[PDB]
C-alpha cells in the first residue's frame, strides 16, 4: 500500500527507539550484575537495515572489579536522549497523520 | 642464657603512629564516599526525560 511507504520511516524510526530504549533500560537495571557486559544497537545501520537486531557491545570507560562495564552518566544521558528522540518521532508521525486526515475532512 | 626471660618486641611509638593515620585514612575515606553518593543522588535525575 502507499499509505504504509509513506509512513514506512517514522515507524520504523519509532520501533527502533523503543527497541534501544529497553536495551538502554536493561543496562541500568542490570548495573549490579558482575559479569554484565553494556550492550547496545547503533541506530543508523539498523534504520537502514529495517528500511530497505544485532547487539554491538559498549567500549568500556573504566575498569571494574567485578567485571561490569555498564556506566551510569553514559547510559542515563543515552536514555534521555532516546527518550527525546522517541517524543519527536511520536509527534512527527502524528502530524504526518494529522495532515493526511485534514486533506480528507469536509 | 639461664636465668633471664625475653619480652615482646611491641614498639609503642610505632602502635601510637599507625593509630594516629588509620583513624585519619578512615576519615578521609568516609568522606570520599559521601561526596561519590551525594553526586550520584544529584546524576540520578536526569533520567527523568
Amino acid at each position: 500500500d502507499r499509505l504504509d511507504a509513506a509512513l514506512r520511516f517514522q515507524q520504523e524510526a519509532l520501533n527502533l527507539r523503543a527497541q534501544r530504549q529497553e536495551i538502554l533500560a536493561a543496562n541500568i537495571a542490570n548495573a549490579d550484575t558482575p559479569g554484565y557486559q553494556a550492550r547496545d544497537i547503533d541506530f543508523a545501520s539498523e534504520l537502514k537495515k529495517v528500511m530497505v537486531v544485532d547487539l554491538l557491545y559498549r567500549v568500556p570507560d573504566q575498569p571494574s572489579l567485578d567485571g561490569n562495564t555498564v556506566d551510569m552518566d553514559r547510559e542515563r544521558t543515552q536514555f534521555a536522549d532516546n527518550s527525546l528522540k522517541y517524543q519527536m518521532g511520536l509527534t512527527v508521525l502524528g502530524s504526518q497523520l494529522k495532515g493526511m486526515m485534514n486533506v480528507l475532512q469536509g | 642464657m639461664s636465668g633471664v626471660l625475653e619480652g615482646s618486641n611491641v614498639k609503642p611509638v610505632e602502635a601510637m603512629t599507625d593509630m594516629i593515620a588509620n583513624a585519619r585514612r578512615f576519615e578521609m575515606q568516609m568522606k570520599v564516599i559521601t561526596s561519590v553518593d551525594e553526586n550520584e543522588g544529584r546524576a540520578n535525575q536526569l533520567l527523568s526525560m
